[PDB]
């Protein structure tokens, strides 16, 4: 065994607190220290602190002293991480490591935004002459919350010529685009649909790409 | 505080050759270095511990080296499962600190993008917003220029890009550019162009449209 198993993803409102957990299995949880690491696209990896299941001695990174709080429980074989007075800034993937074995990470998202179903818009080329041997069509999913969204074209039959793009963020609401490239003999004769699903708000929408009139 | 500097930040290699990464700390760290790998939605996995020692289930193509301040990881034969991001960790003194990362990407022949521009949709214009979208699909390498022009002038505020990682079907990259305006702002001007520069051609690649067809 190597194992370290982390708590589940958390979606939290600003000013609250979360307590992450990191379960150790297959070794004697007491003989090695657990370290908590922060991952942000903007900042790479950052060390928060570490705890000794054995001696109970905590070390904190000066940046995180006062935000983070490590603790342990010897019977459960788990190390905890209470992050406090959260702000946008704490949104990231948090890990638990022993230096040799890492947990899987637990994602935290701190936001004020309520559930918001997307707005799907179809993106057809411009009216006149723009038809070479292939045409590219589009689809715009704007304004959702929170993150996961399923986007498919003609529910699976189209996969070759698809490009969906990592959702950006625009005022705390997500925005996503997807493109599709087909032959001239395909559209607009046969129909091309933009399938969009957002479980959270329970939206399932097919939006056809009609030619511009 | 103790600094780790990694090099290069990214490379272009083709499966089967020898790559070599580097970390260099700001002070001697007396071989307390781990080298780990991070892959698309995975668990960072340690390959090398204490500068040159392997790890439980790791191939021998990986090989740690160096001492003092300069440490260098080797891969004699880049396998396809080796693609991802390599980091280095110093754990001599607190606080523990890491390198920036090194992204290994598949090499390939040059490929110019196929650009497409898209006027907003009518449904969106009814709400108040107007998003103009440019797609820059299947190009290599990753380095690209996208400028937006409203009636011949460059616009910078309100532009927002999203990239995809390497396509594992052609090893290209794709780009989505969106310029978002009010419907009010949008309707004050007429011509909208999306202009891309890239290694493949000295002249930029232009796609535009007039707001009332002409």
């Amino acid at each position: 065994q190597d194992q370290l198993q982390q708590s589940g993803a958390e979606l939290v409102r600003p000013g609250a607190s979360v307590k992450l957990s990191c379960k150790a299995l297959g070794y004697i949880f007491t003989d090695y220290e657990i370290h908590w690491v922060k991952q942000t696209p903007v900042h790479g990896l950052e060390w928060i602190g570490g705890i000794h299941p054995g001696s109970s001695g905590t070390a904190y990174n000066q940046k995180f002293k006062g935000k983070a709080t490590l603790t342990a429980d010897k019977s459960s074989t788990t190390a905890f991480m209470e992050l406090s007075s959260l702000t946008s800034e704490d949104s990231a993937v948090y890990y638990c490591t022993r230096k040799d074995y890492w947990g899987q990470g637990t994602l935290v998202t701190v936001s004020a935004a309520k559930t918001t179903a997307p707005s799907v818009y179809p993106l057809v080329p411009v009216c006149g002459g723009t038809t070479g041997s292939s045409v590219t069509l589009g689809c715009l999913v704007k304004g959702y919350f929170p993150e996961p969204v399923t986007l498919t074209w003609n529910s699976g039959s189209l996969s070759s010529g698809v490009h969906t793009f990592p959702a950006l963020l625009q005022s705390g609401l997500y925005t996503l685009s997807s493109s599709v490239t087909v032959t001239s003999n395909t559209w607009p004769s046969q129909t091309i649909t933009c399938n969009v699903a957002h479980p959270a708000s329970s939206t399932k929408v097919d939006k056809k790409i009609e030619p511009r009139v | 505080d103790i600094k780790m500097t990694q090099s290069p930040s990214s490379m272009y290699t083709s499966l089967g050759e020898r790559v070599t990464i580097t970390c260099k700390a700001s002070q001697d760290i007396n071989s307390f270095l781990t080298w780990f790998l991070q892959k698309p939605g995975k668990s960072p996995k340690t390959l090398i511990y204490r500068a040159n020692r392997l790890m439980i289930g790791v191939p021998s193509r990986f090989s740690g080296s160096g001492s003092g301040q300069t440490y260098s990881l080797t891969i004699s034969s880049l396998e396809y499962e080796d693609m991802g991001i390599y980091y280095c960790l110093q754990y001599d003194d607190f606080p523990l600190t890491f390198g920036a990362g090194t992204k290994l990407d598949l090499k390939r022949a040059d490929a110019a993008p196929t650009v497409s521009i898209f006027p907003p949709s009518s449904e969106q214009l009814t709400s108040g917003g107007a998003s103009v979208v440019c797609f820059l699909n299947n190009f290599y390498p990753k380095e690209i220029n996208v400028k937006w022009k409203i009636d011949g002038s460059e616009r910078q505020n309100g532009v927002l890009d999203s990239w995809t990682e390497q396509d594992s079907k052609d090893s290209t990259y794709s780009m989505s550019s969106t310029l978002t305006l009010t419907k009010d702002e949008y309707e004050r001007h007429n011509s909208y162009t999306c202009e891309a520069t890239h290694k493949t051609s000295t002249s930029p690649i232009v796609k535009s449209f007039n707001r009332n067809e002409c």
